[PDB]
DNA sequence: AAGCAGTAGAGCATGC
DNA sequence: CGATATCG
DNA sequence: GCATGCTCTACTGCTTCGATATCG
């Protein structure tokens, strides 16, 4: 591109010097607001190969512009912006950078001002920082440039201020990325910082320059990194330095510059350990000036001061320890300085903080004080982070962003004491509770500081004594409730699954720095979730037609607060109890699917039961369990072949989870019998094409039958697995339909022949025939010259499909709309050619259009419905053909299989055949009616006499749909009523042994009890 | 109990309203107990422990938690058993109706926030049993006089008063006229047995006396006045309340609660409005809760004075040429420059806000609302709100009433226009330019009077020093007068042409800043675009002008010379020849934005041009 | 020494 | 006088 | 509860223009 590039190219080759600087420094600096200002990797990987050129580019323009004294303005703004570019580029400028130091170093031996002089030492320092030790070394050696830099330190002398300060910056990070070769000139390099240290700060006279005296310890610091001076050397410069420390956090006021305190504390927060003797003396001193500096009114000295003293603290109680002879008089001025802090004077916010971590950290070697002044602590503590939280309702005040470390002191007094007070007990377990349920309130770097925190004291509160180990079950049966009450920022559950995934049993990066629980915290865990599912009794009951299906309009639940209350809890066991079966999971799987079973076996019809079976079984197959605790083998394959024929009568949901569930035993071992479970799998794919999972599984399980099951009762049964799998071939469904394939070649060769030649003749070969033999409907579309006639029939057969199935909204809606004035047209026509062969594939999928699913369709289609009925039940059109054919469509789309909303409609649609076939005619001429309502009674009688199992249900459920009717009828209601109470009660006998799970016995119990009152 | 719970009161509570920082365990450990106690008090009408919160309640001038009061009042106001919210409050105005050495500071703020909540929030349209138990309680109190000796007494004195009128207030705020007018328990009680007249016999005196009050004048009374400027308006807000709570059936503000007669020495506005400070007035402004509770087991708007009288005049708007009550009398009150400034300042802002019944009569208050605006007698740089206020509910009803016709207000919309374009600036630069909205709401209602002020203008313009953009207020002004009329005729009042045209191609060459020139050139293309509207003026001269000034530019601005050159051809088309080979020339090397800017510039010309294509083809189209 | 040249600077103010 | 560093 | 931005200022420094010891 290089437009303001090419620009700046232009004006840099003129006269007028520092006019080009002045375009260079204000093109580098537009530039600036040019770089950043994208949240792009694309636009922005443009502009670093656009800069990242070596042809042209900013480092070949000091090439041109380095021998220009007056250019002070490139060698500011240059390397001052592409600095933070430098910041803002992530590693990929390793190879980039040989160039960047050439440049660097040739830009710093010639710069002329030292208001323009720093930039290119800010880039200096940002690489050699931003950069440590690697290979990088071996790109370019910056043992070569520290040669170098040793060499413009010791052959250099009157740099004034800033260069002064970076030189020893600089120089001690030459110390601290990778020093591992520098032997002796490392030796005199902290003499070097010593002796700008005297210089600076051994006279009273020549008043000392502050930030050359910071940036000389951090250089010194820097260095003892990796070159640590443990106190047995040299005892004499660790007291010099420390004297220097001592100087660097003098409580100097009147003055806001406050860098070189930042310095010294900085200088003590690493190298701590490495002192052995020289804590001891004026500890006091230093107490107090550091406590004084936590409040230093400062954004980072606060931290730094904070870091600084809680790593003194912990150095000098790791000392104690090992010292617990000695300091009894210096542990005594920090047991009554920190009880003087404990209690509360005026105590504002943090001054308790900094000394409960440390008093819980004292309370280590409080070990032979008094056995009872550890007593008056942890009721002192307790009693004292009591008050804080657990407040009123809903204002704030949170705090419990350092309640971790509280928790750490609480555990850390109550590891070495005995004989717990344990009256606080319900309120140490009233606070671990508070705190798992405030962990989504949190952010990276305290979330698993918080889950340290809770494991140490479950550490804690379970090695204690067993008449103790109860509140560790209780606290994790509480906490469930409370995670698993949420509304389905505001969590819902996906913020604790990572926490009980590291906490449960992948724990192990919790042990190492904190100082059998995986058992505890799993058993604890399975008990729970075992104990809530009891406590629940969602039975769901009936709010206000006659339904007949198991999931149905009976939906309002006795605690529709706990629907919810149970699905958040069954994936929480799905995305947790797969954590580390190995050693866990396998004896709780008899008595968990025992009280599972016997809770769905009084209720079957609730969803994710299934789904906690599935977990277990699929944790069964996992791990091995099967051979045939035998009694679990029988109490399985009882179960499964009792749900297998529960499985019928559903819809959606509960489908894919039975579904899921019965496609998913061992089966290795449940060799027998495996045409109880090929109606599931060939149901499994005819359910697809519409959803993956269910037809996902379908095929991970045939992939088991085939090469565990032994090939010879299998052999027959491959004429119905495979032929419904060719509705594929037209983790998403390409990559399934390549397993499909290969699984389809790879099952051998004989076998899959039968994929293709199977029946050819059902339904598609019906399709392929006319719907009449001889044309009709002929439309004749309207123009000016020719109105041409077109026979309306052909297209037929692919319409009424495409209106039954699209997933495609946008003219589903249109065939629909279409299809009715087609309807409407075919109306049209007849109303003065006989259409009885047409009529009869006509409705049946007309009425399953007219109630499908949606409400703009279902409002459409009903009232044509309706008003079709009104114009057939008639008197002008009485008695043709076509009212036969809509009356033994109506009846054959009563009785059917799996349709259960079609079985419902219609019957509403014999309680509306019902109403208006007796208002409509006269009885003069009605004498020898087929439309009369004796045929109608006569075809249901031949209906319920009938070992068909669906047959007489379609009579028992027209007479829940019509005893509503005649209850204001005569001359009907009184003669064969007890007639058809006979017909009924054989056909209720009849049906002793079809199964309770048909519904035929509590549908004609219903019928009966039409019956009985009517007649008394 | 009440002396146990009283010594642990005094035990462990601070004494001053807060007297802590907000947030040390020892103010959560004060708002804790405060909770608790709170917390007993909510749900038993308890007169002791109502009594033991009212006294820690009125402590210091305002505490923290005074909202969780205000909520508990509203709770403990209704909760059932309606004789013993009866006793709560016949308890809590006893401990007030006695004598005790005190501070008046609580002798006024239990009448003012203790009961004022339980009467106002609902306890019950039949509980009339306190308006049984106070009318000989109060009236009799109500007939003192003023021992004005001790004023130790004299302030107390003050004091009962003005709560026995804040109590008849709020008792009067929310009854029918019925239980008023006909024979029950207030004429029923007020008297020894049941009478015969119609029961309009206290109201007229009660009426009367209150009428008194907020009457009698301060003429020899200058010791105590700042409570009797309070004991006067809340005088009229009883007045206002009971004229209200009965439904007012006659005309009668005409000869009630109005147009005191100062013949005696009377007074009713400067009474209970101030008059000694002016507002000073900064310008601008389920099962499981059971398995879980088993687990449980182990400015003027604040002006004490401004909400009722817009209450009574919304009253009078939404239930009922010139009207002698307030139309015509609040006109004389405040069409008169010789009544103070408060007096006109606190009437602003109830005409402001209540302006829907004075749509069709606001031609009258609309001259004194602009004598007041423009002149200075507001404070500040005229006052702000007030201002933007008065002048946009004058223009929100444009077509009715033109501030022409009267020619004072002809002028004084000229002074009040040249005022507001005077001091413009504000450095924050978002209510600037809700300024320039303002002034151009200003000069396109204006239309008649022009007054535009040039070596004004041309003073903010010729600014020269090309370092700071302070000619950007005439250029913006210049683009607010342009933007729809009104030519620059300079030398018929002003100064001459000539030198106006080079100050403003001046300002074009101050080529420091951006928006100053994009502007300039801008407004300025603007300029030449009316003056070849009408070539009647010697437009050429100017034309040369800028054409000159482009010349300068294009040798060594190139940047600049290019923007300021489609700013001017954006604005007008037929300039581009006398640099079109130049664009066409130096249509390269401009790499960038500017290449798309320059052929934005070369669209302009091509119904005319010939033997382009040679051109555009040798120059990478 | 002498005008400017620059950011640390607490103070306030924002937000998740 | 010729350098030679330092202040201010 | 820490992590983070707009303030416009006061100290501190750099540059820069004058003085001025110091040994032969």
């Amino acid at each position: 591109v290089r437009c303001s590039l090419l620009r700046l190219q232009e004006t840099l080759s003129a006269a007028d010097r520092c006019g080009a600087a002045l375009a260079g420094h204000q093109l580098i600096r537009g530039l600036g607001q040019e770089c950043v200002l994208s949240s792009s990797p694309a636009v922005l990987a443009l502009q670093t190969s656009l800069v990242f050129s070596r042809d042209f580019g900013l480092l070949v323009f000091v090439r041109k512009s380095l021998n220009s004294i007056e250019f002070r303005e490139c060698r500011e703004e240059i390397l001052k912006f592409l600095c933070i570019f430098l910041e803002k580029m992530g590693q990929k400028i390793a190879p980039y950078s040989v160039e960047i130091k050439n440049t660097c170093t040739s830009v710093y031996t010639k710069d002329r001002a030292a208001k323009c002089k720093i930039p290119a030492l800010d880039l200096l320092i940002k690489l050699l920082q931003t950069f440590r030790s690697s290979r990088l070394m071996d790109e370019f050696k910056i043992g070569e440039l520290f040669s170098k830099f040793y060499g413009e330190l010791a052959l250099k002398k009157k740099i004034p201020d800033t260069v002064l300060e970076k030189v020893y910056e600089l120089l001690g990070l030459l110390g601290e990325v990778h020093p591992s070769e520098m032997i002796n000139n490392a030796e005199n390099l902290f003499r070097a910082f010593l002796g700008e240290l005297k210089t600076q700060m051994t006279s009273a006279v020549r008043e000392p320059k502050l930030p050359v005296l910071a940036g000389c310890l951090k250089g010194l610091s820097s260095l003892l990194c990796n070159f640590t001076k443990s106190m047995e050397e040299d005892p004499q410069t660790s007291r010099e330095i420390f004297n220097f420390v001592l100087k660097a956090i003098r409580p100097q006021i009147d003055l806001k510059r406050y860098a070189v305190p930042s310095a010294g504390l900085r200088l003590f927060a690493l190298h701590a350990s490495q002192f052995s003797t020289c804590l001891l003396d004026n500890y006091v001193s230093l107490f107090e000036v550091l406590l004084k500096w936590c409040a230093h009114t400062n954004v980072e000295l606060k931290k730094a001061a904070l870091s600084a003293l809680e790593s003194f603290l912990k150095q000098v109680s790791n000392m104690v320890a090992k010292n617990a002879e000695m300091h009894k008089n210096k542990l005594q001025y920090f047991m009554e300085q920190f009880y003087g802090i404990i209690r509360n004077v005026d105590s504002n916010n943090k001054e308790l903080s900094i000394a409960i971590r440390g008093y819980g950290l004292f309370a280590g070697p409080c070990k032979v004080i008094n056995a009872k002044d550890v007593d008056f602590m942890y009721v002192e503590l307790i009693q004292r982070c009591k008050q804080m939280f657990l407040t009123q309702t809903d204002t704030g005040d949170d705090r419990v962003y350092q309640m971790p470390s509280f928790l750490q002191s609480v555990a850390s007094v109550l590891l070495y004491l005995d004989t717990v007070p344990e009256v606080y007990t319900p309120v140490l377990e009233h606070l671990v509770v508070m705190q798992i349920d405030s962990f989504p309130q949190y952010s990276p770097k305290m979330q698993l500081v918080c889950c340290r925190a809770i494991v140490k004291v479950f550490l804690a509160l379970a090695a204690k004594g067993p008449v103790l180990r109860n509140c560790i079950s209780t606290v994790v049966h509480q906490g469930l409730i409370r995670i698993c009450s949420k509304p389905v920022k505001v969590p819902t559950y996906k913020d604790y699954v990572d926490l009980f995934r590291h906490l449960l049993s992948s724990d192990q990066m919790m042990d190492s720095i904190l100082a059998s629980l995986n058992h505890l915290l799993y058993d604890e865990f399975v008990k729970s979730v075992l104990k809530i599912v009891e406590k629940l009794d969602l039975t769901l009951e009936i709010q206000t037609m006659i339904p007949t299906s198991d999931p149905a309009a009976n939906l309002h639940p006795a605690k529709p607060k706990d629907f919810s209350a149970f699905i958040n809890l069954v994936e929480f066991c799905r995305e947790i109890l797969p954590e580390k079966q190995a050693e866990f999971f396998e004896p709780w799987v008899y008595s968990f699917s025992y009280e599972l079973i016997l809770q769905s076996t009084r209720l079957p019809l609730i969803s994710g039961f299934y789904k906690l079976l599935s977990i277990t079984v699929r944790n069964a197959k996992k791990i091995k369990y099967f051979e045939g605790k035998y009694s679990c083998f029988a109490l399985f394959v009882k179960f499964g072949k009792e749900v297998a024929v529960k499985m019928k009568q559903y819809k959606d949901e509960l489908l894919a989870s039975c579904l899921t569930f019965l496609l998913s035993l061992p089966h290795n071992i449940i060799e027998l019998d495996v045409r109880a479970y090929v109606p599931a799998l060939q149901m499994a794919f005819k359910l697809g094409l519409s959803y993956t999972p269910l037809a996902e599984v379908g095929l991970n399980a045939l992939e088991e039958w085939s090469i565990y099951i032994d090939r010879h009762v299998m052999q027959p049964y491959y004429k119905d697995i495979l032929p419904c799998l060719d509705g594929y071939l037209k983790i998403s469904l390409e990559e399934i339909r390549i397993r499909v394939v290969q699984m389809l070649g790879s099952l051998g060769g004989q076998i899959n022949k039968n994929l293709l030649t199977v029946t050819s003749s059902d339904e598609m070969m019906k399709s392929y025939v006319a719907w009449d033999r001889e044309k009709r409907l002929s439309f004749a579309v309207p123009f000016r010259e020719m109105k041409p006639v077109i026979f309306l029939d052909v297209f037929l057969p692919r319409v009424t499909e495409l209106a039954l199935t699209a997933s495609d909204r946008q003219t589903k809606v249109a065939a629909c709309e279409l299809l009715h004035s087609m309807v409407m047209f075919m109306l049209g026509k007849a109303t003065q050619p006989p259409m009885y062969q047409l009529y009869k594939r006509t409705f049946p999928v007309l009425l399953r259009l007219a109630c499908d699913v949606d409400q703009v369709t279902r409002q459409l289609y009903e009232p044509l419905v309706m008003q079709l009925i009104h114009w057939f039940t008639n008197n002008k059109k009485f008695e043709s053909q076509d009212t036969v054919a809509l009356l033994e469509a109506i009846l054959d789309g009563i009785v059917d299989p799996v349709d259960s909303t079609l079985r419902d409609f219609c019957g509403r649609c014999i309680r509306e055949f019902l109403k208006w076939s007796i208002k409509q005619i006269t009885p003069q001429q009605q004498e020898k009616s087929p439309v009369n309502t004796k045929s109608l009674f006569k075809r249901l009688y031949s209906l319920a006499l009938h070992p068909n199992a669906f047959k007489r249900l379609g009579a028992s459920l027209a007479f829940n749909n019509i005893y509503r009717e005649f209850r204001e009828e005569e001359s009907l209601v009184e003669q064969f009523v007890f007639e058809a109470l006979v017909i009924y009660m054989e056909s209720l006998a009849l049906a002793h042994a079809d199964e309770k799970s048909l519904g035929t016995i509590q549908q004609c119990c219903d019928a009966i009890d039409h019956l009985c009152r009517i007649i008394e | 109990l009440r002396r146990v719970l009283e010594q642990l009161i005094v035990a462990h509570f601070p004494m001053q309203s807060r007297e802590f920082p907000p947030g040390t365990p020892r103010f959560n450990n004060y708002v804790d107990c405060m909770k608790k106690f709170l917390d007993a008090l909510e749900l038993s009408q308890s007169p002791m422990l109502l009594e033991l919160m009212t006294e820690v309640l009125c402590r210091e001038q305002q505490h923290v938690m005074e909202e969780l009061f205000q909520s508990s009042f509203r709770r403990i106001a209704r909760r059932g058993s309606c004789v013993t919210q009866v006793g709560l409050l016949e308890s809590v105005y006893e401990m007030f109706r006695k004598d005790d050495p005190r501070l008046s500071f609580t002798r006024q703020s239990f009448v003012d926030r203790s009961l004022l909540t339980l009467l106002w929030h609902c306890s019950l349209d039949a509980l009339r049993e306190f308006f049984s138990t106070i009318v000989v309680d109060a009236i009799d109190v109500l007939k003192s006089r003023f021992t004005k000796l001790n004023e130790s007494t004299f302030d107390t004195q003050i004091t009962k008063k003005m709560g026995y009128y804040k109590i008849l207030d709020v008792m009067y705020s929310r009854l029918p006229k019925d239980d008023v007018h006909a024979k029950e328990s207030k004429i029923n009680q007020v008297f020894h047995g049941s009478c015969i007249t119609e029961g309009n016999e206290l109201t007229k005196t009660l009426i009367k006396l209150c009428y008194d009050a907020f009457t009698e004048n301060m003429a020899g009374e200058n010791q105590l006045l700042e409570r009797r400027r309070l004991y006067h308006c809340a005088a009229y807000n009883c007045a206002i309340s009971v004229i209200c709570c009965v439904f007012n059936e006659l005309k009668f503000y005409q000869g009630f609660l109005f147009s005191e007669k100062p013949e005696k020495n009377l007074l009713i506005f400067e009474n209970l409005i101030d008059l000694k400070r002016r507002y000073n007035f900064p310008v601008e402004v389920s099962t499981l809760s059971e398995e879980m509770s088993q687990f449980d087991f182990s400015e003027l708007n604040r002006h004490e004075c401004m909400a009722p009288l817009t209450a009574l005049v919304k009253h009078m708007h939404r239930s009922l040429r010139d009207l002698p009550s307030w139309m015509k009398f609040l006109h004389g009150k405040l069409g008169n420059p010789i009544v103070p400034l408060n007096i006109r300042l606190f009437l602003a802002k109830l005409v402001i806000n209540t302006e829907e019944v004075f749509r069709p009569y606001a031609k009258h208050w609309l001259s004194p609302l602009l004598q007041l605006a423009a002149s200075e007698n507001n404070g500040g740089e005229g006052i702000h709100y007030m201002v933007v206020e008065i002048v946009a509910t004058i223009l929100s009803w444009t077509g009715l009433a033109t501030p022409t016709g009267v020619p004072k207000d002809e002028v004084l919309a000229n002074r009040l226009l040249n005022f507001l374009m005077k001091h413009v600036f504000h450095p924050k630069r978002a209510v600037f330019r809700h300024n320039l909205e303002i002034i151009k709401t200003l000069v396109e209602c204006w239309k008649d009077c022009l007054s535009i002020p040039y070596r004004l203008i041309f003073e903010k313009f010729s600014g020269k020093d090309p370092n700071s953009k302070d000619n950007s207020v005439g250029i913006q002004l210049l683009g607010i007068v342009m933007a729809n009329d009104l030519p620059p005729y300079d030398p018929q009042c002003g100064i001459q042409s000539s030198e106006y045209f080079q100050a403003l191609v001046n300002n074009m060459s101050f080529v420091r800043y951006k928006e100053v020139y994009a502007a300039a050139a801008e407004v300025l293309g603007l300029i030449l675009r009316y003056v070849m509207e009408r070539k009647n003026i010697l437009e050429e001269s100017l034309c040369e002008l800028v054409a000159k000034q482009l010349k300068q530019h294009q040798n060594t601005m190139e940047d600049k010379f290019i923007v300021c050159l489609n700013k001017v051809t954006k604005s007008f088309p037929p300039l581009a020849d006398r640099f079109m080979n130049a664009v066409f020339f130096l249509l390269p090397k401009f790499h960038g934005v500017l290449k798309t800017l320059c052929l934005e510039v070369v669209l302009c010309r091509v119904e005319g041009m010939t033997e382009l294509y040679f051109q555009l083809k040798s120059k990478d189209f």
